[PDB]
């Protein structure tokens, strides 16, 4: 496949504009995806399911954090997927709440002080 | 092979015929529980003896059972060897290892006697009193309603998953029905004079009207009136032609 | 087995069901394909069209071999042929039964035999009842208006399907007799 | 194929986890927008990149509603 | 291509024993539940082994194809008069055939005992029998819009059997004359 | 196995676990894949099925001392409670179908709210039985313990109770309006003082009497 063509159908998803018609965000998606295509930060699906049972936890929804340690056993049951740590990160980083710090809770490995 | 291989896809074609069981399923031992109670039984070494056992699947023995409960009898197990049926002790399914299924069949097999021997009470009409035939009349028009769901259950499996305790759960509201036909036909089977033997089954039922005086009263008062029918028709000819007229009287006042 | 249970029951029988005159209908019965399953289903299911092709063979037997004329009344007779007439009229919804599950099968084939013998279960008991009505007038050779009082004895009947079904050919073989009185009165 | 369509359906319960994941984390996506995000992380790309792409155009299309 | 066919409706269709996820395998149905094509391939089997069995001095004609409709057509020209290409003037079909058959086979034996328009009574008597085979032959081609093979038997039994009777009135010499006009009064 | 299991809990036997009338369903197979803890396990496990096995004995033969319509409506309730205990056990053989990892601790965990109702109504039958109640004082011995200490206790034994007002509900509609009383087994006549339950005053049942042999006249 291409990862160029396929960002388009995220502006056409997003906005109703039709595809000849959205050229603009697409241009700027092409700024953005753009030279940052490579990892920076390091992979894992494995903390990212911890750091999602930590805030289940810290809202005190302490079954549905059991509930997710389902969720992520039956992701391993089928294990067809390449790379789990991208969708669950990317899930994480478009939260809202359903209805405080994280600067003191742990971030991910920089890659300087791991390997570049 | 042209007739065989036609055959293999569409019909079954290894239990109620001498074949071994070619399916693998999923092994693993919630399903491979025969294999797992053979190997266990050997490591600690019964000593052996194989068991020559067919090993059908499990969906079989739903469909069997089904037509065999419909009404109609002589099927591949629960075949009668003294008038009362015995399901055939060389048929293992890959669960419950030959022992837990003889039980919940064996408790099948209690339901299935008394529609074995009504049924039979049926077809020796096919082969004056008068009612005795208006009470088979009756007992064929519970049959009909009766039919009806299980060929409706029978519908559905051409569709599902099948296993045994949704169907019996399926069937609880008519097995319950049918326990009151045991005791009904009882005494209707309790009896010598053409007289007693009518009113010693009637007076059983207006008896057990007025023990809940539901379902099964709606049972009961639908064999009632198909009952006491022969007895508005002798009593309307008495009083309006003047005379009874009965052949072999089966009326209590002599004249 | 679909549509050959059709083609059987019609009465135009095939050679799978090789028709004897001491035992009706008989399926070939020597296969080893053949379960005991539906072997019951086919046995109760060779009693109706047995039945059947008797009840057309003796009005067909009755009605349309003489113009109107033994003088025995078991074997001739205007009130015969009214009895005849009153039975094929009968015989009508047992045809329409039949065409009904053919439809169904050209809907879709794939039904099974038990809703068939669902359906035909309620002809299962009309069919026994109704012979020996027929089977008593031929055996025992009855003359005359004592036909009459020969199905009127079961025509007081317990079973609404019985009692109905006679109740109509009785009323043939009045309108018979009342043409005629319609002469010498 | 027959393990191509029981992979396919194991796909399909794939995709339903993350719908329970992406209903109960209360995201702006439908199933067919994360299919296509499953796609593009499937070839490999950043979730970080792709965050922001998201989190702007559901912002330019309550400026001209 | 690969998530255009994710969108599956997931298996229902699932056995017990059966946990490592199945699509389906098909429940398998009844011996009976197949009969429209495993009856005609078993037709086909049945006939053979017979064949065998005797040593093949019987040798089917193929009596099973053509299939319903165009046998429909075949006997609805056979109402007209003009035979079948089966008959001059499954297997089970043969019963079937032969039944409806006599009736056009006798209206054709009708219609050539009918070509007069000596005996001037005979004559008029000889028009009044073409005034039927006129009814006849006005019954087909209004009332089928090519219906089911069965419906024709089932249908004709009770006109065809009429029609069968005004064959034995007919000697198909004759009584003619005075003779006639008497023996019809 | 976990058909096996699910059987074994209902009115069957098994044949791994051991039926035996002093106390039945004992685990009596060494396993090499199951770890030598699981019996223990198994054991509590067991406390359950035993209780649902003894009642539908109790159920089979109903639905002199014990005999009567309260007998055939006490068993009724009975019927009721262990209805979602019915339900609960297909819903297990479903969730079975598609999961294959889950633990025993699950079906444990899940019915673990009718390890205290069947035990505590099992004492209730046997006192049912003990003294022979089959009168009117039946309403009595449910309703000094349908107060209830636990809150599924507390609701199962109001779903008895009400068939059994019920029943009243049908000999005072006989009696008050008609005139008629005997239109089933007991328990000029009078009602009997022994047999009436407390929370019902003695003034009310003299006036239902009184209300009852007015109309006969």
């Amino acid at each position: 496949k291409s990862p160029n063509v396929l960002l388009q159908n995220l502006c056409c998803r997003i906005l109703g504009r039709s595809e000849a018609d959205v050229a603009q965000q697409f241009q700027y998606a092409v700024r953005v995806i753009g030279s940052n295509f490579a990892p920076t930060v390091e992979r894992d699906e494995f903390l990212v399911a911890e750091k999602i049972k930590k805030e289940l936890i810290r809202q005190r929804r302490e079954a549905d954090a059991a509930l997710f340690s389902e969720l992520h056993r039956k992701l391993h049951s089928q294990g067809v997927l390449k790379n789990k740590w991208s969708i669950l990160y990317l899930l994480l980083s478009l939260s809202e709440d359903p209805r405080s710090y994280a600067t003191l809770f742990a971030q991910a490995l920089p890659r300087d002080a791991h390997s570049t | 092979p042209d007739d065989r291989s036609w055959l293999e896809h569409h019909v079954v074609h290894q239990y109620w015929t001498a074949r071994p069981s070619q399916f693998p399923h999923s092994l693993h031992l919630h399903s491979n529980l025969a294999a797992v109670w053979d190997q266990h039984l050997y490591s600690s070494d019964p000593l052996y003896v194989p068991d020559d056992r067919v090993l059908v699947t499990e969906t079989q023995v739903i469909r069997e059972t089904l037509w065999l409960l419909s009404g109609v009898k002589k099927l591949f197990i629960f075949q009668l060897i003294d008038g009362k049926v015995t399901v055939r002790n060389n048929i293992i399914v890959t669960h419950l290892t030959h022992s837990c299924l003889r039980s919940v069949l064996e408790q099948i097999a209690a339901y299935g006697q008394v529609v074995f021997r009504l049924q039979e009470f049926i077809d020796e009409v096919m082969g004056p009193f008068r009612t005795y035939q208006a009470f088979m009349w009756a007992l064929y028009k519970y049959f009909i309603s009766f039919k009806e769901e299980l060929a409706e259950i029978e519908k559905c499996i051409i569709n599902t998953t099948i296993t045994l305790a949704i169907v019996v759960d399926k069937l609880a509201p008519r097995l319950s029905q049918l326990k009151v036909l045991h005791k009904v036909f009882s005494t209707g089977v309790a009896e010598t004079r053409n007289v007693v033997r009518a009113s010693h089954l009637l007076n059983t039922l207006y008896k057990a009207i007025l023990e809940y005086d539901e379902q099964t009263v709606s049972l009961l008062f639908s064999l009632w009136v198909e009952t006491v029918r022969p007895y508005l028709q002798t009593v309307d000819e008495w009083i309006v032609h003047g005379h009874l007229w009965d052949g072999a009287r089966e009326f209590i006042i002599q004249r | 087995m679909i549509h050959e249970l059709l083609l059987a029951l019609s009465g135009y029988p095939g050679s799978i069901f090789t028709w004897n005159k001491r035992s009706g209908l008989q399926v070939s019965q020597d296969f080893p394909f053949l379960h005991p399953s539906e072997t019951s289903v086919l046995n109760r299911l060779c009693r109706l069209g047995t039945d059947y092709i008797r009840f057309t063979e003796f009005i067909e037997q009755y009605t349309g071999h003489v113009q109107q004329q033994q003088g025995q009344g078991g074997l001739h007779g205007i009130y015969l042929r009214a009895f005849c007439t009153g039975l094929d009229s009968v015989l009508q919804p047992y045809r329409q039964a039949l065409l009904d599950l053919e439809q169904e099968f050209l809907g879709d084939p794939h039904l099974s035999i038990s809703h068939v013998n669902y359906f035909l279960d309620q002809f299962q008991l009309l069919f026994p009842s109704v012979m020996v009505v027929v089977e008593q007038i031929k055996s025992q050779k009855i003359h005359g208006c004592q036909i009459l009082e020969t199905v009127y004895k079961h025509s007081c009947g317990g079973l609404p399907p019985v009692r109905s079904a006679l109740e109509k050919i009785l009323a043939v073989c009045h309108g018979v007799m009342y043409k005629q009185l319609s002469a010498w009165m | 194929a027959a393990a191509a369509a029981a992979n396919l359906n194991a796909v399909r319960e794939t995709m339903d986890v993350l719908l329970e994941i992406s209903r109960i984390l209360n995201t702006g996506l439908d199933m067919e927008t994360l299919s296509i995000c499953v796609r593009l992380c499937e070839q490999g790309i950043n979730p970080e990149a792709l965050s922001s792409v998201i989190k702007e155009l559901r912002k330019a299309t309550e400026a001209l509603k | 291509l690969w998530e255009a066919a994710l969108t599956y409706e997931a298996s229902k269709r699932r056995c017990w024993e059966r946990v490592g996820c199945p699509p389906g395998h098909r429940e398998e149905p009844y011996l009976t539940e197949a009969g429209r094509d495993a009856f005609d391939k078993f037709c086909r089997l049945h006939q053979g082994e017979l064949q065998l069995l005797a040593g093949g001095v019987l040798q089917a004609p193929q009596p099973v194809l053509v299939k319903e409709c165009e046998l429909v057509k075949d006997v609805l020209n056979v109402l007209i008069g003009v035979v079948s290409a089966t008959f001059s003037l499954p297997e089970s079909i043969s019963s079937l055939l032969s039944e409806v058959a006599e009736y056009g086979t006798c209206y054709t034996r009708l219609s050539h005992f009918s070509l007069q328009p000596k005996g001037l009574v005979f004559q008029a008597f000889t028009s009044g029998l073409r005034r039927y085979l006129q009814y006849y032959r006005a019954c087909v081609l209004s009332t089928p819009p090519t219906l089911s093979l069965l419906t024709i038997g089932f249908l004709f039994k009770k006109l065809g059997r009429q029609l069968r009777y005004l064959a034995e009135l007919c000697g198909v010499a004759f009584p003619t004359g005075v003779k006639l006009l008497s023996y019809l009064y | 196995m976990i058909h096996e299991l699910l059987l074994a809990l209902s009115g069957y036997p098994g044949s791994i676990f051991t039926w035996n009338k002093r106390s039945g369903l004992q685990v009596s197979q060494d396993f090499p894949f199951l770890h030598p803890s699981e019996t223990s396990v198994l054991n509590r496990l067991c406390r359950l099925g035993t209780d649902y096995i003894r009642f539908t004995e109790f159920i089979e033969q109903y639905t002199g001392g014990l005999h009567g319509i309260y007998l055939r409506a006490f068993c009724t309730g009975l019927d009721s409670v262990l209805q979602p205990y019915r339900q609960a056990l297909l819903d297990l053989e479903q969730e079975f179908l598609g999961d294959p990892h889950l633990s025993i601790s699950h079906v444990n965990y899940f019915l673990d709210q009718f390890q205290l109702l069947f035990p505590s109504v099992m004492v209730v039958v046997e006192q049912i039985k003990s003294q022979k109640i089959h009168g009117c004082q039946i309403l009595e011995t449910v309703y000094k313990h349908s107060c209830g200490g636990l809150p599924p206790v507390r609701s199962a034994l109001e779903k008895i109770l009400a068939v059994c007002h019920g029943v009243m509900y049908k000999q005072l509609s006989a009696w008050m309006l008609h005139g008629l009383l005997l239109d089933q087994h007991e328990e000029q006549f009078s009602l009997r003082v022994e047999i009436l339950p407390s929370y019902i005053p003695v003034r009310v049942a003299e006036k239902i009497l009184f209300v009852g042999e007015s109309v006969q006249m």
